């Protein structure tokens, strides 16, 4: 398809409250236009509609906490969540508006409450 | 308050057809581009197409052009998605949403409906 | 000014500012 493809990394991740997490988004071609990067980040809570967090790669949507920050240009973008909060656990999508409308495959962010077991024998 | 409410979802046999509705409220419709976006269970988000109610200009993605049609009823402030010859790959949550433009010129989906599930059973 | 889509309109308005 002639669409601008968006590939997110990782596919899923877990972290604890207070941790800093990063989610990346790579575009198949530049999403830039006249010095702007037409890249949005959406947060989707289970069973709910996506909610805009970031637009134009780095601009915070109204009412969105400052702990969410967006960076990058051209074909490479990053969503950074400094100091995770319990309500931040959801599926995150990057989204581009340079050519029609496409979304990344999504990155599921889950809360880590306990440690991973040590499978030693 | 700006709101979008979808209805019409359900279980459909392959080759079947279905019409989804999107009732808009808290804004007059006509000015905005209205969109249909779907999300397959446990998967990503896929843009279907758009409609400008005022002039009924429509752009459906190439992938859906032959079976999916977008229409409006300006009297009912509603947008519709007519889905024909449904296949297993059409099983998804279907959302209607709108694009808005900021003072700086950036446009994006701001308000979405709650979604309606379409399941293509055997 | 031959747009016919939200993308065309969006790019046209953004470029003008």
């Amino acid at each position: 398809s002639g669409d601008i493809q968006l590939t997110q990394s990782p596919s899923s991740l877990s972290a604890s409250v207070g941790d800093r997490v990063t989610i990346t988004c790579r575009a198949s071609e530049s999403v830039d236009y006249y010095g702007s990067s037409l890249l949005q980040w959406y947060q989707q809570k289970p069973g709910k509609a996506p909610k805009l967090l970031i637009y134009a790669a780095s601009k915070l949507a109204s009412g969105v906490p400052s702990r969410f920050s967006g960076s990058g240009s051209g074909t490479d973008f990053t969503l950074t969540i400094s100091s995770l909060q319990p309500e931040d656990f959801a599926t995150y999508y990057c989204q581009q508006t340079r050519k029609a409308y496409t979304f990344g495959q999504g990155t599921k962010l889950e809360i880590k409450t306990g440690s991973e077991n040590l499978y030693f024998q | 308050e700006v709101q979008l409410v979808e209805s019409g979802g359900g279980l459909v046999q392959p080759g079947g057809s279905l019409r989804l509705s999107c009732a808009a409220s808290g804004f007059t419709f006509s000015s905005y581009w209205m969109h249909w976006v779907r999300q397959a269970p446990g998967k990503g988000l896929e843009w279907i197409g758009e409609i400008k109610p005022s002039n009924e200009l429509t752009n459906v993605h190439e992938k859906f052009k032959d079976r999916f049609t977008i229409s409006v009823d300006k009297a009912k402030n509603s947008a519709y998605l007519q889905m024909n010859s449904l296949r297993a790959e059409d099983t998804a949550v279907y959302y209607c949403t709108r694009t808005i433009t900021t003072t700086e010129g950036y446009w994006f989906f701001d308000v979405w409906g709650q979604g309606t599930l379409v399941t293509v059973s055997s | 000014g031959d747009c016919r889509s939200s993308t065309c309109e969006g790019l046209d308005l953004l470029r003008k500012i």
